[PDB]
């Protein structure tokens, strides 16, 4: 058990050391000699330590698309919710309560057709927002 | 007076859910029928008119009947999917929402990374009263309250998830029984959590299979405006059969490498076009008549387009198309140019692309 | 073959531990066993920071283990590196 | 039966040369390679026929002026005036051609639909010739292997 | 296949000992264990 410095952790997490470790791991696993595995690892440790000490000296001396998609969903679903918020469907349903099976099935189909048109409006709005993004 | 309409709606709901697959089967059969009838569709001759030609003469009304039947069956397929598989997707999504909300507090302790559509859209459902509508655990709200409230403020967590405190105490205390009013239209409509329905419709719209079935219905509708739009429905077999599905998925399996290799090919053919536009331009005449010389490499864009199209498709290479170099001062240079084009572009890079696709399938 | 070698490197790295060389199956008896072995017990970053710590520390203050490893590294012998054995293998009967 | 029919027509005796394909083990394996993956081979051929059908449907609607195949100007020979004729031509002369359908149909230079037809021909070459035919050939060869 | 057989011959020769047939892993417990086994202990030149 020993002590690791937070500065050492940061310089390990620096991208240059990450790239160096990529190259060393690839080289050792692909062709590093088994008898020389530890020797190469210690050499890489020394090189990385020097690179860390150099990096210290050198250093110290999409989302908008998701925004648009969320807004498109909100607006296009609130557009359909306006149908219920108008509250005028009650007067029309007053008529349907006394009529027949064919017409009740017709309203049943009309609901899903309205949902499908809402989906079409949503996807069209998504495309339009994407055109505005790319342009 | 509504106990009958709900029963009949349930019967239709269950019928569509039960026969969802059979309707999808019938739609594909009708798709083969329409496209087989369309195989005898000739031009007749200003605007040109397209007329069905047949000896029987009953093909024309059949083409309308089949189109209407396909349009109805497709709509029934979307309805059946909504009856059958949408509740499963909602139940799942609602279950992982509760999992993240409770176990690691993805809306109390830590916030979504804002680059994922799912995490951003799931913020809406927690406020809705009609939560675990499909999920079994109806007390995830209570669990999150007991496990995080003291740390983050009881009343603040209560407002974040939209709870109420007086209801628990009242239910634990004494209560009375009072008959309700089923006729209350305002109460019935307000009981419908419009926010929760908004969230559920968002989930359904984001679902991929629902998008596929909506595209299918859109092509079915457009087939009425133009009968040839029904040909896109023959791609449904590529989804139905597993081998065709794997063949299509082979292309997307290595999409990044396939895009990068195509870019490399476009860069190589661009360098070759740059060399040709500077040195070898007299060899690109492509007109047999001597009066009008048709040069395909006078312009940079034209030369690049010609190299991309006629050079890549040709098996031998660009030298199969451009004019012979015998006797010219640049004979050896153009010979090396054509040989290197053939080796690098046709022999190697195209083989790399083909091998990528084939071995992805394998 | 080049792509296969890259894939084999990544698979070997995910299934083997680089230092001791023991298989991940021997560690995965407990949940996250291989991850715990590769993070807490045998970690390349920890070994590198150990080398830095011994370089930075003064000779007179090295402990017994630190002086042992320091002499071992000065004479450039790598016996101190675990070879096929770990703490669990060393104390298998007593620990389990 | 072939031996008997050979008396009515002597050329019927040529079918008896297929008996070596049964006699020798390697030829037997070569023949069994085709039937080894019969379901996948039928499905892939159906996919190819669907893809070339979609391409023919696009051509019959948009690119028809480019399908004249007669050198003499007096008699224009159109291979894509009819749906069936265009599909047959795409199945035969387009599939056999190594470059694709654009090796056979007329050049698009200077036309308003130049880029559209260029994309059409390039996609035909990529999807039909490069990929699907390679899939069929690989299926047969690796079944043998 | 011919190239693969040549490569397999070379790999078998580098990883196996020709005389006893024991794996190089059993010898490589010590550093250069397989080399020491193939040079000092079991060597074709020494047998010849
Ligand atoms: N001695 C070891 N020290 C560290 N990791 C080891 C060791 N032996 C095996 N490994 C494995 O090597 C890998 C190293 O970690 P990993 O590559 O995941 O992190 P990284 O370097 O940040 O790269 P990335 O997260 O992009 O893959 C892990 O899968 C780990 O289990
Ligand atoms: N019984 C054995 N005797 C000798 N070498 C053996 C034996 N068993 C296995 N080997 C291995 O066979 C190889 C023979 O030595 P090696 O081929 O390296 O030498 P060489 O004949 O001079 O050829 P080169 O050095 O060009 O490869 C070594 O890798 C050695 O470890
Ligand atoms: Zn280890
Ligand atoms: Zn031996």
């Amino acid at each position: 058990y020993f002590e690791i410095s937070e500065s050492s952790r940061t310089q390990w997490e620096k991208p240059q050391v990450k790239e160096s470790k990529r190259q060393f791991i690839f080289d050792v696993v692909n062709e590093g000699g088994e008898k020389e595995k530890m020797e190469l690892f210690v050499n890489f440790c020394e090189d990385t330590i020097f690179e860390m000490q150099l990096a210290a000296q050198i250093s110290e001396s999409s989302i908008l698309t998701v925004r648009s998609a969320l807004f498109a969903l909100r607006y296009n679903i609130l557009t359909l919710m306006r149908m219920l918020s108008l509250k005028s469907l009650k007067k029309q349903m007053k008529k349907v309560k006394k009529m027949t099976v064919k017409d009740m099935v017709t309203a049943f189909f009309s609901s899903y057709w309205s949902i499908f048109m809402t989906l079409l409006h949503f996807v069209a709005s998504v495309f339009r927002g994407f055109f505005r993004i790319i342009c | 007076f509504w106990k009958k309409i709900i029963a009949y709606q349930q019967k239709l709901l269950n019928y569509f859910a039960r026969n969802f697959y059979n309707m999808r089967m019938l739609a594909l059969f009708v798709a083969f029928a329409i496209n087989f009838i369309l195989l005898f569709y000739k031009v007749s001759t200003i605007a040109v008119h397209y007329v069905l030609e047949e000896s029987s003469g009953y093909m024309e009304p059949t083409l309308r009947i089949l189109a209407i039947l396909h349009t109805v069956i497709s709509f029934f397929c979307i309805i059946g999917y909504y009856c059958l598989k949408v509740p499963l997707v909602i139940f799942k999504r609602e279950k992982e929402v509760a999992r993240k909300l409770e176990f690691d507090g993805l809306y109390i302790t830590e916030q979504p990374s804002e680059d994922d559509i799912k995490g951003q859209w799931d913020r809406l459902v927690i406020n809705t009263q009609s939560f675990p509508n499909n999920y079994w655990d109806k007390f995830v709200k209570r669990k999150v309250m007991d496990k995080y409230g003291e740390f983050y403020g009881r009343d603040r967590i209560s407002e974040l998830l939209g709870m109420d405190k007086a209801a628990l105490d009242f239910s634990d205390a004494r209560e009375k029984k009072k008959p309700k009013k089923d006729s209350s239209l305002s109460a019935v409509l307000n009981s419908i959590d419009v926010k929760y329905q908004m969230w559920k419709l968002g989930v359904v719209f984001t679902d991929n299979s629902f998008l596929y079935l909506a595209w299918y219905m859109t092509m079915s509708v457009l087939g009425h405006y133009n009968n040839f739009f029904f040909a896109a429905h023959l791609l449904d077999i590529a989804m139905g059969f597993k081998t065709l599905r794997t063949i299509l998925s082979s292309v997307t399996h290595n999409g990044k490498q396939l895009v990068l290799t195509v870019g490399l090919l476009a860069v190589v053919v661009y360098l070759y076009t740059v060399v040709a536009f500077n040195f070898f331009r007299k060899f690109y005449n492509k007109s047999e008549d001597g009066d009008t010389p048709d040069m395909k490499c006078d312009d940079m864009l034209t030369c690049y387009m010609f190299h991309m199209y006629v050079g890549v498709r040709a098996g031998g290479g660009i030298g199969d198309e451009i004019e012979d170099p015998a006797g010219d001062e640049y004979e050896i240079y153009r010979i090396i140019f054509d040989i290197t084009f053939f080796f690098f572009v046709i022999v190697i890079l195209l083989a790399i692309i083909q091998g990528l696709i084939i071995d992805a399938f394998g | 073959e080049l792509r296969d070698q890259q894939e084999q490197v990544k698979e070997d790295m995910e299934t083997k531990c680089f230092i001791c060389g023991i298989g991940n199956d021997y560690f995965d008896t407990v949940p996250h066993g291989f991850e715990t072995h590769t993070l807490q017990e045998h970690n390349l970053a920890n070994y590198l920071f150990f080398l830095m710590y011994l370089i930075n520390k003064d000779e007179t203050e090295h402990t017994g283990q630190e002086s042992y490893v320091w002499k071992m590294y000065q004479e450039r012998c790598w016996e101190f590196f675990p070879a096929g054995d770990c703490f669990r293998k060393q104390y298998e009967d007593q620990l389990n």
